[PDB]
């Protein structure tokens, strides 16, 4: 398409030479460059202090994993190994056994945070919508053991975020 | 229900004479609230009019694929694959 | 008796005030670590100073992926650090190999090279979540040297 | 023009508290600002909004004094504030106690919990399988 | 006027004519039965006729180049090196090398 | 078709002319097999002469390629001859992409592309690193992506993904970072391969 | 997405009701794509240079 | 012939001899310039045990590739390259190390 970066001799004779020499003799353009930051100082900065103010987000955002449940009790996860095979990090492990009598829903359910690159693939591959990614930021531990999620339990403890998840999924069915 | 000290959740054993469990001593171990699936049986069974009924959690919004359940035998009510909800007649 | 307990908190307040981290550009995480400088989410002169330097810095952030080539390289940096040193493993690669892991070259855990005090789980570790890592570090410093 | 800038600062200090109230928003809080407040949350959380200021900003909000058992006012992280993070805090437009109500299911926890941290009563890993059984008896 | 590349745009005509006449003789030293000589010669003769007909016109440079004479001169400069390497290492004239093992499908 | 087809074949017959033109020279030394599919051309080359093929396409009156830019290699243990070094070439004046392949097992040395192409030497180091193919008359053959204390070649399908030397402890020795420890976490081997043939015409008779 | 459900997974409202959609959802996940065999080279302009995927 | 490699049968043996001298002169030099580590005498014993595992010689093709590799992993010291007593260390420091016996290995129970 061509645009050209080269100026091809801005100075020609007398008048065009002197002003190109004036900027190199003293400064001028450095004083003009000084004025750029000068007005930039006066205008209000966009700063957010975290313990009081919070930054912008979205209805669909992936953070720490938490598995959802039905409104009338019952664990929504059905045990498929579907999310296990899609997982590109292989962070999720699943071994399933029959629950007492009749029902067949999970036994071993570990999601590694040492692994997991956060895709929302396990959210997408799930037909029952068990793992739904909630707006999470707060996670800090002393050990790997405290960081990697155990057999559901702490994932089921996502009830504190499941109220937000139920609100966020209402913006998810028939996507946006 | 709890055995000795640690409480069992979703069918889990604590320790055989305290050998495996040692990490959960200073820090308190996690436990899921009402993980015995008591809320599954707590829900009342709905009466059916047709021979086969379709199940749904709450339309397309809540994650539930549609499964038809047959009702032919009088003894033992039929339940869907996803829910613990039972149907009669 | 009362002066002994209160003076210990004053030394801990000095690290609660300011923490100088190491600028390791060894990751995609490092671009999110550059978002700590980006005005919208700032710990800059709230505690964090981007001057870094291998010797003067108190904190070192291990940003993301580490290979077996960088395993002896990052270890000698840790030895140059002063005695009050805190290591943040920001990113899933730093926690135990987010991706790769089972790969030949990538070192698993980072704790096999350098011990970690604060873990940040996020791949693209959002600057909102990154703000916790420094705030938790300041909160974790409670009591040092009783006798 | 010059007189209106100085008068605006005086109205902010007089509005929120006074002599002791303004010091709480200066020493404990990073930035002092006055506006409309909802004032309906679990524990001692206020959560204010409606202020213009800048794009992607929803007022001071303010951290709670003694949320569950921390008993701290000088230092507090984002462990506080009940289910409202996806509401008026960042994502949604409608306020949690004003327009959009939280759904009840009797499965969610009634009392909000703080971060696990290095303190006791924290996160832990656990075994799941009953393993291969082996027994010998006389 | 100067070209964008490092090669200096020098006003030189018939420079293209010398190099294109030189390469024709090199091709007629060792290969004769080979198709390499039989196909390359008719392209070069077609290009030489355009230079003789058009006197220093930009349209002559636009034919099969369109990046001035400086780019066309580079095409002639490496042509003598390519012809000498083809004459030294026998490949076009002789074909007797062994065939590959029977596998191709993935 | 509206959404099912990507592009209709129109330049396929035009690109097939190249499949004849280079083959009209007809060397057993060079040509062998010419494959053309999906607006692209593929040529495989006899091991004895690779440099004379690369001097061709460079300059040339009919087609001007010049850039012998990107350089790959294929590891496959099905054939009697193992490795397949694949050259990806691009033209700026002509605007076309042609491929140069090697068929030899190349555990025994192969001729280098350094005198023809300047950036080729950096890619040649990678092939010696990952695959273990030595280039004859090469200037500066140095390890890049491999470790300084690494055994074997990291890509070959003969050995596992984890390797032999991978885990690096610190523990007991004050300064020396460990190497001999070999254990890693279990990579779950997926056996997911669908029954029934995927596509017709691709089926080969036994 | 591509309307042909041998490449891209179908809609969430679609898969819950109709049959073929969920079976294709079950097989586009876990199992891959079932790709046609062949070697292909593509390069799309990166602001740094190229991504020559082979 | 095919394929060339570098040397033909007998010539390949003398290339190892030239490689042996270059590496024998570097092990006293890589104590003062590098680190003390273990010993100068023990470092020379590490050389002899390395060539014993490589000692087979059936074809010059295998021998020639070992020379190129030998002028790389043992070259990681001559032109001064960073290792910091972690790379180029061949001997196990933390090895158990296991033994091959039907009484020693079977007591620990492996495979
Ligand atoms: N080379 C030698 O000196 C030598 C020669 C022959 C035998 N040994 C044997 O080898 C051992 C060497 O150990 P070491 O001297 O290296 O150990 P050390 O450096 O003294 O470390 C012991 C640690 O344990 C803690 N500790 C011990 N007793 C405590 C108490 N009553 N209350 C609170 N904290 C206590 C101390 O913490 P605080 O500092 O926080 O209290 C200290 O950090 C000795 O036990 C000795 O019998 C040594
Ligand atoms: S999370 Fe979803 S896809 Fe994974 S096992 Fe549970 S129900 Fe199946
Ligand atoms: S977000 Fe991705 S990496 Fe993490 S568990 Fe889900 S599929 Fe696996
Ligand atoms: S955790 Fe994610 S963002 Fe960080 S280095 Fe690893 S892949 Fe990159
Ligand atoms: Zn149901």
């Amino acid at each position: 398409t061509y645009k050209y970066v080269n100026l091809r001799e801005p100075s020609m004779d007398m008048k065009s030479v002197t002003d190109r020499a004036a900027q190199t003799l003293l400064w001028t353009e450095l004083i003009r460059g000084l004025g750029m930051t000068l007005s930039y100082l006066f205008r209000e900065p966009a700063t957010i202090n975290y313990p009081f103010e919070k930054g912008p987000l979205s209805p669909r955002f992936r953070g720490e994993h938490a598995l959802r449940r039905y409104p009338s009790g019952e664990e929504r996860c059905i045990a498929c190994k579907l999310c296990e095979a899609v997982c590109p990090a292989q962070a999720i492990t699943i071994e399933a056994e029959p629950r007492a009598d009749g029902s067949r829903r999970t036994t071993r359910y570990d999601i590694d945070m040492t692994k997991c690159i956060y895709c929302g693939f396990c959210q997408e591959a799930c037909p029952v919508d068990a793992i739904v990614e909630g707006p999470n930021f707060e996670f800090s531990t002393e050990t790997h053991e405290e960081l990697l999620y155990n057999k559901e339990k702490l994932l089921n403890n996502g009830d504190k975020w499941e109220a937000e998840i139920a609100a966020n999924i209402q913006a998810d069915y028939l996507y946006r | 229900x709890x055995x000795x000290x640690x409480x069992x959740x979703x069918x889990x054993x604590x320790x055989x004479x305290x050998x495996x469990x040692x990490x959960x001593x200073x820090x308190x171990x996690x436990x899921x609230x009402x993980x015995x699936x008591x809320x599954x049986x707590x829900x009342x069974x709905x009466x059916x009019x047709x021979x086969x009924x379709x199940c749904d959690g709450g339309g397309g919004a809540l994650g539930h694929p549609r499964v038809y359940i047959n009702l032919d035998k009088e003894t033992k009510t039929g339940t869907c694959g996803y829910c613990g909800l039972q149907f009669r007649q | 008796e009362y002066v002994v307990a209160k003076l210990d908190d004053l030394i801990n307040w000095a690290r609660r005030s300011s923490l100088w981290p190491m600028t390791f550009g060894l990751a995609c995480c490092a671009v999110e670590m550059m978002h700590m400088a980006a005005p919208r989410y700032d710990m800059d002169r709230f505690g964090v100073v981007f001057r870094a330097s291998p010797r003067q810095s108190d904190v070192m952030i291990v940003a993301g992926t580490l290979t077996n080539k960088m395993a002896p390289a990052l270890r000698k940096v840790y030895d140059q650090m002063p005695e009050p040193r805190y290591v943040v493993s920001m990113g899933s690669c730093a926690n135990g190999g987010g991706y790769y892991h089972y790969s030949y070259s990538v070192v698993r855990g980072c704790d096999r090279i350098v011990p970690v005090d604060i873990y940040v789980p996020g791949c693209p570790p959002t600057a909102e979540a990154l703000l916790y890592g420094i705030l938790q570090l300041q909160k974790k410093i409670k009591r040092e040297k009783r006798l | 023009e010059l007189l209106q800038v100085l008068k605006r600062g005086l109205q902010q200090v007089s509005g929120h508290g006074g002599l002791r109230g303004y010091l709480r928003v200066l020493f404990r809080a990073n930035d002092v600002r006055v506006g409309t407040l909802v004032g309906e949350d679990k524990y001692g959380n206020k959560y204010y909004e409606d202020n213009k200021q800048f794009f992607g900003r929803h007022r001071w909000v303010i951290y709670t004094t003694e949320m569950n058992g921390k008993n701290t006012f000088w230092d507090v992280d984002g462990s506080m504030v009940p289910p409202e993070w996806h509401r008026w805090l960042h994502c949604m437009t409608d306020d949690p106690p004003t327009v959009k109500p939280p759904t009840a299911r009797k499965f969610i926890w009634t009392n909000h919990k703080f971060n696990l941290s290095g303190t006791p009563q924290q996160y832990v890993p656990y075994s799941t399988t009953r393993k291969k059984i082996q027994e010998w008896v006389p | 006027t100067g070209l964008v590349g490092l090669a200096v745009c020098e006003t030189p005509h018939e420079r293209l004519k010398i190099l294109y006449t030189k390469i024709l003789d090199v091709l007629g030293h060792i290969p004769k039965n080979a198709a390499y000589r039989k196909y390359t010669e008719q392209i070069t003769n077609e290009k030489l006729s355009m230079v003789k007909a058009e006197p220093d016109v930009k349209k002559l440079e636009e034919r099969l180049q369109g990046g001035q004479i400086e780019e066309v001169i580079l095409q002639a400069e490496n042509e003598l090196s390519l012809a000498r390497k083809m004459i030294q290492w026998k490949p076009w004239e002789p074909l007797v090398e062994e065939p590959p093992a029977s596998q191709w499908k993935w | 078709r509206p959404t099912v087809r990507p592009r209709n074949d129109v330049a396929h017959k035009q690109l097939s002319a190249f499949g004849e033109y280079v083959a009209e020279i007809l060397p057993k030394y060079v040509q062998q097999v010419q494959v053309s599919c999906f607006n692209e051309l593929e040529i495989c080359i006899h091991p004895d002469g690779v440099i004379p093929v690369l001097t061709f396409l460079r300059d040339h009156s009919n087609a001007q390629f010049k850039s012998l830019a990107d350089l790959t290699a294929v590891d496959i243990p099905t054939r009697q001859n193992r490795f397949e070094i694949v050259y990806n070439l691009l033209s700026l004046r002509f605007n076309s992409r042609i491929r140069v392949k090697t068929y030899t097992d190349e555990l025994t040395p192969i001729e280098s592309s350094v005198p023809v192409y300047k950036a080729a030497n950096w890619y040649e180091r990678e092939i010696w690193d990952m695959f273990g193919v030595f280039f004859a008359n090469h200037p500066d053959l140095r390890r890049i992506l491999t470790d300084y204390g690494f055994e074997g070649h990291p890509f070959r399908k003969d050995f596992p993904l984890s390797g032999y030397v991978e885990l690096r402890y610190d523990d007991e020795v004050k300064r020396v970072v460990a190497e001999p420890v070999e254990l890693a976490q279990e990579f779950r081997k997926f056996d997911l391969n669908s029954p029934w043939e995927a596509f017709p015409a691709y089926r080969q008779p036994p | 997405k591509v309307d042909d459900a041998k490449v891209s997974p179908p809609k969430r409202a679609e898969m819950k009701t109709s049959m073929e959609s969920l079976i294709h959802h079950f097989k586009l996940y876990t199992e891959g794509y079932q790709v046609p065999p062949g070697a292909t080279y593509t390069a799309i302009e990166a602001p740094k240079g190229e991504f020559g995927v082979y | 012939v095919k394929p060339i490699f570098s040397r033909d049968m007998n010539e390949a043996k003398r290339r190892v001899r030239e490689l042996y001298r270059a590496w024998y002169r570097e092990v006293p030099n890589t104590v003062h310039l590098f680190q003390l580590d273990i010993s100068v005498k023990q470092g020379r014993d590490k050389v002899r045990e390395m060539f014993k595992k490589n000692a087979h010689i059936t074809d010059p093709r295998v021998v020639d590739l070992l020379v190129i590799k030998g002028k790389m992993e043992l070259e990681e010291t001559i032109k001064v390259w960073k290792q910091r007593t972690h790379v180029m260390r061949f001997f196990h420091e933390t090895e158990a190390p296991r033994p091959k016996d039907f009484l020693s290995k079977f007591y620990v129970g492996h495979d």
